[PDB]
């Protein structure tokens, strides 16, 4: 059965382009002695050194190509471009050099904002938070892409399961296993990645007691995990999300989970 | 099953023709047991290994599969003994204590599991009595099928067959015989092996007329099977208890 | 896989007629220990191994798993030539490893530790009693034996069964190491066979298990994401060192 095909992504597209050409391209200000050449190529290059798979832009670098224009739709709509600007990132690559893990890290937002400040307009999107850790947890795998199948008996289908359920492979399967059947639950097949959650708590000095400041959950997916430290001020990556802890979904119980895919010692 | 009348007729062979010279120590254990209503026998395993060694090849192979064969097999001699025809006579409890070789607790890791395994210590405290079955009726929910289930030992599900279902089947308490059941948890002696740790202590089941047959604190020793039991708390994680056929306590104590 | 088996041609090599410290296979003396003193772990150092080639070595440090399933097979075989029998002792020998560095700590871990054996080191916490396994199945027939598992069980009868005694022990780090500011996380540990009771709570242990995840195992409800649990199955223990 052939899939007919794929839509449309439209302007996602163009922000790959945009992206791709602004990652390629300067993205250089100083003249002489630089700071000049590329940044970003070289940033790729020097990278090919340790292959820790991760990169670092500036935002600051971002906005000023298109004079800000470019970096709304990497803004508001960010999480849409999360896949575009991943896959894209390997087209790159792919032509400039030689197991594939590839974790994008913006920093450097334009104004810190702290945790009350936090609104449900600025899910899906880039924002920095500044405030001590508490609680840090033990480093455990998420479970990434996988290969859960066969799955009856014999399909071994990877793809997917990207999303947090992780419910469920097996789904539309094989061609074709018709499963339903078991899961099921292959884990060698299954790259692995990070993490650990903080609970990040505003700091002392802001909050007007009798205030009761209050906390709420930033878990750190990438290879900025570990970085955080316990009685300590921190600026991440924002990335906003929901988690599921109002309406049904009829033929949801949801709070604000932080996610930052980027960590500093600022503060 | 012929081979079950094959073991039984061994050990019906073993009680009628055993002789120490030359009275029959056991058939006339049984007789002094049924009359002051004891239902029990003791054998003395020394005297079984030199009749035959190989039914107790066999009873150190598989001993919870084979020793309710010899309880069976005993019981229908005594309906040979204590009355004559041509009620009710429950199957007796056999009770047997010997030397072999001493297996210190902290020594107790599998591999001897279901072997027949005698060690030696201290009761901490003796669990409240409870009954488990022994005969019992059941009738069904829907067919109404009376089907008399006699459950043996040593956990055992009910039969589903005479919709219907799932399980339809009722216990009747009115029929039911049932015996009785302990709980020992013994506590390894202070002497040996503590080292710098607190000693382990195994959970055991004493039953029928062994039962309340010793205070808790008293020294012991106890033969029993070595077996295990699932009771959730993964994965998987079964926790060990030692059955107790027979105990016996040291000396003398009364 | 079957070229695999071609390795074990190569080990066996290894097992006996190796050589140091002028003559006198030391392996071949591990395997004449145990031997008299039939504890059934044999041990081989990981630096001679690691000496002939570092072909192998490198499995190590990448497919553990299924290897040590060939290999100690063959040491039950070298114990074999060497003693013609222990058919009737244990039927399996499981190789214990000596140092392997790596020598991570505990706080430093990550994916790429998976299916692949890593060294640990911190004090023991308390440890749960003794619980038989239920390991190999067999019965009177009556299907045939069904190995399971670790971990999983997936997917009752019994009749004469191989027990191993499980233990599991929590493995806490070293408060003398620890970093300032830092919490002093901890591990899951399983211990397996003669490796149980080694262990004492309190003291600093050396332990050589490989790292494993299955199965979420149990969370779903408070992490937000599929997030798999943490546990090292042992290989070997040793005092501190």
């Amino acid at each position: 059965l052939n899939h007919v095909k794929k839509v449309d992504d439209v302007t996602g597209e163009k922000v790959r382009e945009a992206f791709e050409q602004f990652l390629e391209d300067f993205s250089v200000q100083s003249t002489d002695t630089g700071e000049v050449e590329k940044v970003y190529r070289a940033q790729i290059e020097f990278m090919k050194i340790y292959d820790l798979n991760t990169i670092y832009i500036d935002y600051q670098h971002l906005s000023m190509r298109e004079n800000g224009a470019l970096a709304m739709a990497i803004s508001e709509q960010y999480y849409r471009f999360l896949p575009f600007l991943q896959k894209g990132l390997r087209r790159v690559v792919r032509k400039y050099a030689p197991e594939r893990v590839f974790q994008i890290s913006f920093f450097n937002l334009p104004t810190v904002h702290r945790i009350r400040d936090i609104r449900s307009e600025k899910i899906g999107s880039l924002l920095s938070i500044s405030g001590t850790v508490t609680r840090t947890s033990e480093v455990r795998p998420e479970l990434y892409k996988a290969s859960f199948t066969c799955d009856m008996c014999r399909a071994i289908v990877d793809n997917v399961e990207q999303s947090f359920k992780y419910t469920e492979p097996t789904f539309c399967p094989n061609p074709s296993c018709e499963n339903r059947a078991f899961w099921t639950l292959n884990v060698t097949r299954s790259r692995f990645l990070d993490w650990q959650k903080v609970r990040i708590q505003e700091n002392a000095n802001e909050i007007p007691t009798g205030s009761m400041p209050r906390t709420l959950d930033v878990i750190l997916r990438g290879d900025s995990v570990e970085r955080a430290k316990p009685g300590d001020r921190c600026k991440f990556t924002g990335v906003e999300i929901v988690v599921p802890d109002k309406p049904s979904s009829t033929l949801l119980t949801y709070k604000i989970s932080f996610l930052a895919c980027h960590v500093i010692s600022i503060g | 099953d012929d081979d079950n009348t094959e073991i039984i007729k061994s050990f019906k062979n073993f009680i009628l023709e055993f002789r120490l010279d030359s009275q029959f120590i056991y058939r006339d254990q049984l007789r002094n047991n049924i009359l002051v209503k004891n239902y029990s026998l003791t054998v003395n395993m020394e005297h079984l290994i030199g009749y035959n060694e190989d039914i107790y090849k066999k009873l150190s192979d598989e001993p919870s599969d084979i020793i309710p064969l010899f309880e069976t097999a005993i019981t229908q001699v005594a309906k040979r003994i204590s009355i004559l025809s041509r009620n009710s006579l429950p199957t007796f409890q056999l009770i047997l204590n010997s030397n072999a070789n001493q297996i210190p607790l902290r020594d107790l890791d599998s591999e001897h599991v279901s072997k027949i395994v005698r060690l030696s210590g201290i009761i901490i405290s003796t669990s409240v009595l409870s009954s488990r079955a022994t005969y019992l009726s059941i009738m069904c929910r829907n067919c109404r099928h009376t089907t008399s289930i006699t459950i043996n030992n040593f956990t055992v599900s009910l039969p589903r067959s005479c919709n219907c279902g799932p399980d339809p089947y009722i216990i009747i308490h009115e029929s039911s015989k049932f015996i009785d059941q302990q709980f020992l948890k013994l506590q390894e002696i202070p002497e040996l092996v503590p080292v710098g740790e607190m000693p382990r202590n195994l959970t055991m089941t004493c039953d029928r007329y062994l039962t309340n047959k010793v205070i808790p604190g008293t020294r012991v020793t106890i033969v029993g099977i070595y077996s295990i039991y699932n009771s959730k708390n993964g994965v998987a994680i079964r926790t060990p208890y030692i059955k107790i056929l027979g105990i016996q306590s040291d000396v003398e104590t009364s | 896989p079957n070229v695999s088996r071609t390795i074990a041609r190569e080990l066996k090599s290894f097992l006996l007629e190796y050589t140091d410290e002028t003559g006198r296979s030391v392996y071949g003396a591990r395997i004449r220990t145990l031997g008299e003193m039939n504890s059934e772990s044999l041990e081989v150092n990981y630096r001679h191994l690691a000496e002939s080639k570092a072909i192998l070595a490198l499995f190590l440090a990448k497919c553990p798993e299924e290897m040590l399933k060939i290999f100690d097979l063959v040491a039950m075989e070298a114990t074999e030539l060497h003693y013609p029998d222990y058919a009737r002792i244990h039927s399996e020998i499981h190789v214990r490893i000596s140092d392997f560095p790596t020598i991570y700590s505990l706080r430093e871990l990550r994916e790429s530790n998976l299916s692949s054996l890593v060294r640990v080191t911190g004090v023991v916490t308390r440890r749960t009693g003794v619980f038989p396994q239920l390991k190999y199945v067999k019965f009177n027939c009556l299907l045939g034996p069904f190995f399971q598992d670790s971990n999983e069980e997936i997917r009752v009868n019994g009749e004469k069964t191989v027990y191993r005694n499980y233990q599991r022990v929590t493995l806490q780090e070293a408060p003398g190491t620890v970093p300032p500011g830092r919490l002093p996380r901890h591990r899951e540990v399983i211990l397996l066979a003669d490796l149980v009771d080694v262990s004492k709570p309190g003291e600093e242990v050396e332990v050589t298990g490989i790292y494993k995840n299955n199965y979420d195992g149990n969370l779903n409800a408070k992490n937000g994401f599929p997030v798999f649990a943490t546990i090292i199955e042992a290989n070997s223990i040793k005092r501190r060192e």
